[PDB]
């Protein structure tokens, strides 16, 4: 992972999160559960969707082959014709395959990037009030009820609240 | 004690994608963008049926090979299907001038209306019902191309022919005619009396003078003689003029080009299947929303883009384990 | 209390660029690399003016259609402009052999020097001033192509012509000649006496023997007769030999190829505009430092690279909000 | 933002910085002001400039179309000719558009990358002597005059100087 | 460096490490030495090797030119033929050069990425028990013998062991 | 006090790679993927030697120019090498019909077996040993193309020739023949008696009738006369029929096409070098494991992919300083 999040410091994925690609798992007095960060999940959807549509629209005016015929004494132009359509066919096959290979790599690193940025969003809010365990989890130095958790999820965490 | 974790989605998907640095990567979501399926049939294209030449070639069709009577009158078509090697072609051995250029015109034509420009009955001073050969048999009997008439001498006389036809139609006319190349001087006189013959043809654009070529040739379909056919597009209000004192294979039926459009001559051994599609290939039809396909390059209708790949899948989700 | 911040540039720029994942992204700096502007005029190319065939074709020019006298003597040119359908072409109906191959040669030629290889006065035993037609009118009167001379019989006699021309110049010679295809045997004798005629032509490389084709044809520009023109490049120190006993349209003026180079036959309805450029398209000239343009594929001079895009902008700065 | 800086933990850009793309804003006793980090700004200029010139020079030998003509009985080669020039025209239009789309994305992430690297350059010097606010700012635990600030800007910060 | 490691916060490379691309240098009572992290080094090898083979296999069906001849009155098709082979030759020369330029950039940033991820792997294990110097080194707050060092190298560092 | 550091490899390598944003970047490891070296020789291709036409053209070879006797019998070959301008070609001036289409066939042929289909001795009523010219000299003496025989009159008589040859071989036959174009009517009778002559040729597929063209031409190799050669592929079990009453250059030796395959006509001034390779270019051979090369586009054998680049290096290691 280019950004070191997915399969990096965060060992695995969550089978339990079904509402989105990236999100949170919390553990307090009121209970436990998974929650998807809609903002970063939607931004990922809007990205990959555009990427697919852009790959498609760039290859909508490709090169269609037509049929031509040549007699026994036009072998040169017949051959020229054949190599030419095989020619365009090869470069457009190269294009599609290469583009897919390249953007697939980008897509996976895109998701990897999103996960780390989400991690840093929570990390930069908590600061002292919790400690990095090292697996994508922060252990709190105070009590964080659902209201406190949601404040973290929507980037409105009120840091002024002690430790030790 | 309370804690919060950041994580990512994972599921039970074994869908794989490839990258530049690693192949067969398992992801949570993937979109396949390649169609690899056809129905194995030749279908109509948006309601309009293709003209399926079965065991006949374009030549047999247009010249009217007796083995090709299925195509004497042909409705409007979407595309044409012809086999790799049609068995019914030039029943009488010979050649077709600019055959490929003509087949190329057929790619921009959708409908032919067969009309009689010079009736066989109109030949008074020549024999018009003896121009037959065992090389073009119909039901056992010696016959000939149906759209052209092989004229010979009458009462040991072949008067020089002067025939005109004006195209009073609003559509272009595909006009076909031919010359007979005998195999010796005895055959020339026995058929046309005159030992030295010609065929002159003129439009506003055409100016050709044909002469027969005597030559000893190997037998093809039992005949050493040869038929050489020529064609022209007659513009509306233009006229075609024939002059000849022998060896003339005159037109009787010509073709009104009443429908121009997007067509194709498709090569396939397949026959018609009672079906309909928006995209047709020589080996079957495609019904797909896919942007790509790998079935056949030669395509007609609203089709995906052909690619030589056997696999094309786009990652949409993320890694999975 | 003291503090320090790290940040990035931002401004009042609404310039947008596109990415694979997001379109219309506002940036602080962007470079447009696509030229979308021309001046709508046909200009000189680096000082040297184009030859603008107005209502004439290459054929009318080279054969000397009386309607094309503007181009009797033509200075060196950069490129050629011809219309989609020049009205002044073959005034006398007929054809031009290898017309497209000739126009292709014109793309590598910049200057023609017209010279008289066989003077009209030099015909003693033939009529050289009666070869005119109401199909090539000049100022009302029947005239003819100016660079070739339509010879006929004199005192009911057409002696067989044996004419040679040696190319003592150091440049290749474009030589043009033709044959007349009458419409009947009465016209053949009335013009050339001899009922059976030919035209033989020989160089070190050419060996052709032309014969006239009698044919009944529809009238074009009032004439059913036809003129068929031929051409050859005469190498320096080579000679061209003509023999004929009728139907010969002899050369009088030929073309010295004194300037080879990079030219083009441009298709356009536009006329000359008193301007200058380094890059010319059929619809106007380009004055740009841009690497790309989307005006027209057919280009000449030092031009940007043509692309089908309507927008091409490169991000140089960063995101802005 | 792939690197999470621009429009990430740093909310917006500075209208006030005109000397460069990336830089610093300081706040001490002597006053306040903006300053551009010439090194990272120049490196960005040298990068994007090369990128533009490389995109241009890779498409300088493209495919120019010439004019050919064909008579009424050479429709096959005429069509072959037409599809062939339309062919090359399409692949070169694909190339230019795709290259622009791909490198534009790289360019924006390049700038995003530069901002975070600059942030980490200051962050790795200060360490204890200041605290990360979370918006690209560090609040000092000592007094940093213009001389101290410039030391930070040119990577010669003398960490040996206390806290609390 | 897109990830800010190589030539970033880590000033230079190690001439002394010959067993791999990325690794560790340790300094304790028992001695000093270099060691290559085989896991991240192998993963880099497996990546770049695939990349080279993929670049090669995408251009194995390119466009070979054949020889055709044309007489003095077939200049149009001769020219068509020439422009067509020059055509395919140009787009395939563009492809190879561009692909090399693009993937070379990726490769260097790939290595840069690997170095930072390796750094963060050690950083996320040590936490309190050592301090970031700022040059890729951590100064321990305890004694780390070869056994302790190897625990860090193989991601099995037992954090429960004090400080101050 | 104890400490641990994370770092990366570095060495004494000055190998450089290029990126989009920066050129000449020094790396620790780099793989060059471009072959820029050849051996400057024309070699065998996997054991099988090329047919190296030295100062002869395909025409001189096939027609049997006396200056080309080195190639009278030719073993199987891999590829053909011909110079830009072979000096030994048509010793007697004239032309070769469909020359380029024939050379294109040679690209799919690897072996010719020369056989005598009509022996020179078999001409009884014609002169078959006087068909020579100072335009085709052999060792000073006037000679002629060796595979075809220039027949003339015998005892002031040229009886009409009727000759057939059946292809009883299992391979296709390359058959060559020609016509002589005299320079006047006196030469026509002096050589063939009959003032009006023809050559008819027929197979199951061919039907041509040639007539000689009298014409005054400039001297080439001392002759104003012309020889025009024609060819055909004779299918197994098909026959070729000749009829002529003059000006016939009959075949004596024809070519059995016994080996079809992947060949090429390579243009080069280089001669044979006693060497072997798996990849051959016009300027030398390649022995490489490289995927790319920049030597020459026209290639044969198992070769790298040709590219116009002068440098192609892939980064494998990392930055170095
Ligand atoms: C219109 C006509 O005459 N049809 C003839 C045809 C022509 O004579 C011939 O094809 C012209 O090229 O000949 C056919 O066979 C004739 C056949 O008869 C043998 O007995 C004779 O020995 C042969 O030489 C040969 O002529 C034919 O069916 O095509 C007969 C046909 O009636
Ligand atoms: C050199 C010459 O004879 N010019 C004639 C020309 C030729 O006869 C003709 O073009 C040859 O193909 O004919 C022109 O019109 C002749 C016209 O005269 C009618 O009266 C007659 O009934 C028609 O048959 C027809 O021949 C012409 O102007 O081109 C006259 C010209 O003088
Ligand atoms: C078979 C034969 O007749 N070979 C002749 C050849 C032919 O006559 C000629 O090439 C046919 O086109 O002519 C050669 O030169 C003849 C030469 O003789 C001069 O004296 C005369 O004045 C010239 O007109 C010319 O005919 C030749 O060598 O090719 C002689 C050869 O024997
Ligand atoms: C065909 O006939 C019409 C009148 O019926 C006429 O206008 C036209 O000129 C004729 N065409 C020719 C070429 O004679
Ligand atoms: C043309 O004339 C010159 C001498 O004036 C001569 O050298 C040359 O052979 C002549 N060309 C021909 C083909 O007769
Ligand atoms: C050639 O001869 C064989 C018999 O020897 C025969 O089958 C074949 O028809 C002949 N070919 C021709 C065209 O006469």
């Amino acid at each position: 992972g280019l950004f070191g999040a997915i399969a990096g410091f965060i060992e695995g994925g969550w089978q339990g999160m079904v509402d989105g690609w990236y999100g949170y798992h919390h553990s307090n007095e009121q209970g436990s559960g998974y929650a998807a960060d809609k903002e970063s999940t939607q931004k990922a959807i809007d990205g990959v969707t555009n990427k697919v549509n852009s790959i498609i629209d760039k290859m909508n005016t490709q090169f269609e082959a037509v049929g031509r015929e040549f007699n026994n004494l036009e072998r040169r132009i017949e051959n020229l014709n054949k190599k030419m359509e095989d020619g365009f066919l090869d470069v457009w096959t190269y294009n599609a395959e290469l583009l897919v290979l390249m953007e697939n790599e980008r897509t996976l690193d895109f998701h990897d990037s999103n996960v780390k940025n989400l991690y840093d969003k929570v990390r930069l809010q908590l600061r002292d009030n919790a400690k990095e365990l090292g697996n994508g989890c922060f252990e709190f130095y105070h009590k964080c009820d659902n209201e406190c958790m949601e404040s973290i999820r929507n980037g409105t965490y009120n840091y002024p609240q002690y430790s030790e | 004690q309370d804690q919060i974790c950041i994580g990512y989605h994972a599921n039970n998907s074994t869908e794989q994608v490839d990258t530049i640095m690693e192949k067969n990567v398992t992801v949570t979501h993937a979109q396949d963008i390649l169609e690899k399926t056809h129905n194995g049939k030749l279908c109509d294209l948006d309601g309009v049926k293709p003209l399926i030449l079965r065991d006949c070639s374009v030549a047999g069709w247009l010249l009217g090979n007796p083995m090709c009577d299925e195509f004497i009158n042909v409705p409007e078509w979407s595309y044409i299907v012809e086999k790799a090697n049609p068995t019914n072609d030039l029943c009488y051995p010979g050649s077709f001038n600019d055959y490929e250029e003509l087949k190329h015109l057929l790619s921009r034509i959708n409908h032919f209306e067969k009309i009689q420009i010079i009736p066989k009955s109109s030949w008074s001073d020549h024999e018009a019902s003896s121009g037959v050969s065992s090389a073009c048999p119909y039901l056992g009997s010696p016959s000939f191309f149906r759209n052209v008439v092989w004229l010979i001498k009458k009462n040991s006389t072949y008067p020089t022919i002067k025939k005109s036809y004006n195209n009073t139609n609003q559509e272009d006319l595909l006009v076909l005619w031919g010359i007979h190349h005998p195999n010796d001087a005895a055959e020339q006189t026995r058929l046309y009396q005159n030992p030295t013959t010609y065929i002159s043809i003129g439009t506003s654009t055409l100016n050709q003078r044909l002469v027969p070529k005597i030559a000893t040739r190997s037998k093809v379909n039992g005949q050493s003689g040869r038929m050489e056919f020529f064609w022209t597009i007659l513009k509306p209000n233009d006229a075609i003029n024939f002059e000849s004192n022998g060896n003339f294979i005159a037109p009787e039926y010509a073709y009104k080009i009443v429908k121009k459009g997007d067509s194709a001559i498709m090569k396939s051994e397949l026959e018609y299947g009672n079906c309909n599609t928006k995209c047709q290939t020589p080996m079957g039809a495609i019904n797909s929303s896919m942007p790509f396909h790998n079935i056949h390059p030669l395509t007609i209708g609203e089709c995906p883009k052909y690619v030589k790949s056997n696999r094309l899948v786009l990652a949409t989700g993320l890694r999975n384990s």
